């Protein structure tokens, strides 16, 4: 089975450099397609028979290689150029996994914000405490919960969002799911965020038996 | 001009049965190959099906295995993917897709129709304001939220004051949990318009059909 691998898997880089990605195959085979998916609409022909541009697509890309080897190349990379790139070939079944692109910018530290389980909720025995860390760079970032001054690390549940479309920040929402019984147990929560901004981490908390 | 436009997808047991269809406008249908492409959870793309513009040449991707069958209507210009004895492996996003030359690049692709193959029922969200309470804050700006829990399947949108409040909004992409959807927002207004101006998250689940409202009142400490 002819199989398509590609790398990196994930890059990033401030607008104005040069980008190139690869896409290899098992044996020799040719014309390569290259796709572009951006998130929520479906994949767009961007490079086509290894060389050949798309119509609407800047002359900043090109497309080459032969053999068990290709690339896509970008001159003085734009913001809209962030997307996943796949390539794909008439022989093959599974598209290369892509080479996602994304733009680099300055180090920024999140807005953290804590939120203790909603009294609907808890009528109806669950019990979730909510953490937002907003508006951040870079994406990767670390959450830590501490109950009544122990860490925690079960019933967590973590999701980033896409880069954002206008500032490249990321956010995202770190959740602790609990019984209502458990929740009851206790009285110290805290959300913590450490981020390559500072070695200091940023910290939110409540006590249940307020409010 | 060209449009490609899928529909037939959604909800399916294991081991039943569907038909996706993708109508065609804005080219001269019958003398174009054709192609249905699928995209799994994990964004992975493969080739399901291929059929010749003529209606005589067919092709299928490796673990299709028989359960899949492509044909065409050149008369009413649509194309179609009959799907059999269907697994939770086949859950995908189905595209229907056209071929320009023949070295098989596919130039356009239509919006995508969306299948998913588990035993789990429709199953509306519960929605919980997210007010600070004992964790108050105190800056200019002051940051509120919706807790999404327990839907199936996704889709769900989230707007705030009807859309109104737009800018500072982070709507978190859903995860599994107890084999149900859950998801939260965030919206960041001025402190000192909340809560004199209200504040109001709109949720809407098409597929249960159903849309709530929940303002975002202080706790009753
Ligand atoms: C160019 C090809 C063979 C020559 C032809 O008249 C038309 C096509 C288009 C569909 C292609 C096909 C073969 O390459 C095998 C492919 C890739 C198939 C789509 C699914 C496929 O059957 C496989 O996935 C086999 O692994």
């Amino acid at each position: 089975d002819i199989e398509l691998t590609q790398s990196p898997a994930v890059m990033s880089a401030f607008p104005g450099e040069e980008v190139t990605m690869t896409c290899s195959a098992s044996s020799s085979i040719n014309y390569m397609h290259w796709y572009q998916q951006k998130p929520g609409t479906s994949p767009k022909r961007w490079i086509y028979d290894t060389s050949k541009l798309a119509s609407g697509v800047p002359a900043r890309f090109s497309g080459s290689g032969s053999g068990t080897s290709y690339s896509l190349t970008i001159s003085s990379m734009e913001a809209e150029d962030a997307a996943t790139y796949y390539c794909h070939q008439r022989s093959i079944f599974t598209f290369g996994s892509g080479t996602k692109l994304e733009i680099k910018r300055a180090d920024a530290a999140p807005t953290v914000s804590i939120f203790p389980p909603s009294s609907e909720q808890l009528t109806s025995g669950g019990a979730s405490v909510v953490c937002f860390l907003n508006n951040f760079y870079p994406k990767d970032i670390n959450v830590k919960w501490k109950i009544d001054g122990s860490e925690r690390q079960n019933g967590v549940l973590n999701s980033w969002t896409d880069q954002d479309s206008k500032d490249s920040t990321y956010s995202m929402s770190s959740t602790l799911t609990l019984t209502k019984d458990e929740y009851e147990r206790h009285n110290s929560y805290t959300c913590e965020a450490t981020h390559k901004t500072s070695t200091s981490p940023i910290v939110k908390s409540f006590n249940r038996n307020e409010c | 001009e060209v449009q490609l436009v899928e529909s037939g997808g959604g909800l399916v047991k294991p081991g039943g049965s569907l038909k996706l269809s993708c109508a065609a406008s804005g080219f001269a249908f019958g003398n174009y190959d054709m192609s249905w492409v699928r995209q799994t959870p994990e964004k992975r793309l493969e080739w399901v099906a291929f059929i010749g513009s003529g209606g005589g040449r067919i092709y299928y991707g490796d673990t299709m295995k028989g359960r899949f069958t492509i044909s065409r209507d050149n008369a009413k210009n649509t194309l179609y993917l009959q799907m059999s004895s269907l697994k939770s492996e086949d859950t995908a996003m189905y595209y229907c897709t056209r071929h320009y030359n023949y070295y098989y690049s596919m130039d356009y692709w239509g919006q995508g129709t969306s299948v998913i193959v588990s035993s789990a029922k429709t199953t509306p969200p519960s929605v919980y304001p997210l007010a600070p309470g004992s964790a108050a804050q105190t800056n200019s700006m002051v940051t509120l939220g919706c807790l999404v829990k327990g839907y199936f399947p996704e889709p769900v949108t989230v707007t705030w004051n009807s859309g109104s409040l737009s800018s500072g909004v982070h709507t978190f992409p859903a995860v599994l949990q107890s084999d149900l959807y859950t998801l939260s927002s965030s919206v960041t207004v001025p402190s000192s318009t909340w809560p004199s101006e209200t504040v109001t998250c709109n949720v809407a689940h098409p597929a249960s059909s159903t849309k709530v409202d929940k303002k975002i009142v202080p706790r009753d400490c």
